């Protein structure tokens, strides 16, 4: 199936209207309403600038496109508001002539492109659903100094901070294979796409998608504070020019289904959260996405990082690749901008769009308990998945008969990866597992499963481990 | 001034550039 999220459906069904008080300067009587004082659309520059909310939402750009186009003569031929854009030249044109780069026309040679801040942003915030989560993530950094990568999974949901806005809410942190260094990381993709690939299966099945990455750039300042650089701020960079491709091509990947898309898909709700030291030396979390046109350039091979975190550079005509001109919109501190040549390279600020974080307070968590069994592919911090481990997390107390705490240990992401990964439960009593887990009303799934063959046989191998 | 292309492989991360 291609259907929206449910988020979506939700927030085009709200007007997000925001009613305005009467001025002093408005014409019409003592009572009455006017296109001064009448309610204001949820994209409105003003009101969001007023409440220093840097981008407008998906669903407020969305309305403000359907606003514009409502404008046109009735009759006309309906056009689809979003289209995601495409810088590719079309190496299969033979409009009078052999294709690129043999030829080129009017039909399929790029035009020139024209970069700028993005209005919009797809996802508003990013909810972490527990301190816990983010705080064992970072512990793979304190424990090795070498910096870390994970991908988060949970799901989307409104956001009510923002007109029309949408959250991505962090239910656990998967870390793939990585080989791991103090200034850096490096993974290979093949292995973990195929490993994200079954991971993201799994996690479907206990309700969750795959909804961003994650990474430390973490460095001690050497005061044994357990203070961090700050080596991200204003006048260096937030994301490298390496990151923001890194974003790009996840983004692509994960596309947002919208029907309001000539493609039937627009940019991405996929998130990107950077791990590192704040101005005070504290360690903190940013969040970011990129831009459809980052994610065009991308597309497109158009760019690529430079020596400069800051500074994407531009790559160059091939027999593969069409560059054409490139601008961008470069901003003063007013906001101002003036078109400036983006070649050889430009700042990758204007791909970003920078979005909230934060977490709730004292509470729908998927999961019970986020640490207290190994996290997947921690062996090099001594700390393994294997049958030793699971008896000591889990074997005295599923003999005790305390559900409660049965409860809390099942109620654990790696855990129920862990058990599944052994083919011990059948389908069945996986699924049970996974409701004992995840269900707001898990005892009766529990009983059910504690009694199941799979789990009886489970629970006697741990027996006779060790 | 201006900066050299760093096209590092995909699944590549390098944080190592001075402050
Ligand atoms: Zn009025
Ligand atoms: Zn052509």
């Amino acid at each position: 199936s291609i259907k929206e999220l449910a988020v979506d459906e939700e927030l085009a069904a709200a007007d997000g209207l925001i009613p305005r008080q009467k001025s002093k300067l408005c014409k019409h009587g003592d009572r009455g309403m006017c296109e001064y004082c009448s309610p204001l659309p949820p994209w409105d520059k003003e009101y969001h600038e007023k409440n220093k909310i840097k981008h407008i939402s998906f669903h407020s750009y969305l309305k403000k496109l359907n606003e514009n186009a409502n404008k046109k003569e009735n009759g006309s031929s309906y056009i689809s508001p979003l289209s995601e854009p495409d810088f590719r030249i079309n190496k299969r044109c033979h409009n009078g002539h052999e294709p690129w780069p043999r030829g080129i026309c009017s039909k399929c040679q790029p035009s020139a492109i024209t970069l700028q801040q993005q209005e919009f942003r797809m996802v508003d915030h990013v909810e972490f659903q527990k301190s816990e989560i983010i705080n064992e993530f970072i512990q793979a950094w304190r424990y090795t100094g070498m910096q870390r990568f994970g991908y988060m999974y949970g799901s989307y949901s409104k956001y009510d901070n923002t007109p029309l806005g949408i959250k991505a809410v962090v239910e656990a942190i998967y870390e793939p294979p990585q080989h791991d260094e103090q200034d850096g990381l490096t993974m290979d993709v093949e292995q973990v796409k195929n490993e994200m690939l079954q991971i993201d299966r799994q996690a479907q099945e206990m309700g969750l998608s795959r909804i961003g990455l994650i990474f430390t750039d973490l460095s001690d300042a050497g005061a044994g504070d357990g203070s961090v650089f700050c080596k991200r701020h204003k006048d260096s960079f937030f994301l490298s020019s390496l990151e923001v491709i890194m974003a790009a091509r996840h983004q692509t990947r994960h596309p947002n289904v919208s029907k309001y898309s000539e493609q039937g898909f627009f940019s991405s709700k996929f998130v990107t959260c950077v791990i590192s030291g704040n101005l005070e030396g504290e360690i903190d979390i940013s969040s970011y996405q990129v831009s459809t046109e980052a994610e065009a350039l991308v597309t497109a091979d158009m760019i690529s990082g430079s020596t400069f975190p800051s500074m994407a550079y531009i790559n160059d005509t091939t027999d593969e690749r069409y560059v054409p001109e490139i601008f961008y919109m470069k901003s003063n501190e007013y906001g101002i901008t003036v078109k400036e040549n983006a070649k050889p390279a430009f700042p990758v600020d204007y791909l970003l769009v920078t979005l909230t974080h934060g977490f709730p307070n004292t509470t729908n968590s998927k999961f019970v308990s986020s640490t207290g069994f190994p996290w997947s592919n921690r062996q090099a911090m001594g700390q393994s998945q294997d049958y030793q481990e699971l008896k000591k997390y889990l074997f005295n107390v599923a003999s005790s008969g305390d559900f409660n705490l049965l409860h809390e240990k099942i109620s654990n992401f790696h855990l129920l990866l862990y058990i599944n990964s052994l083919q011990i439960l059948s389908p069945d009593e996986w699924k049970l597992l996974i409701e004992s887990a995840v269900k707001n009303e898990w005892e009766e799934s529990l009983l059910k499963l504690v009694s199941s063959a799979g789990w009886q046989t489970l629970v006697m191998i741990l027996q006779e481990s060790g | 001034m201006e900066p050299a292309k760093l096209d590092l492989p995909e699944g590549q991360l390098f944080f190592g550039f001075p402050m």
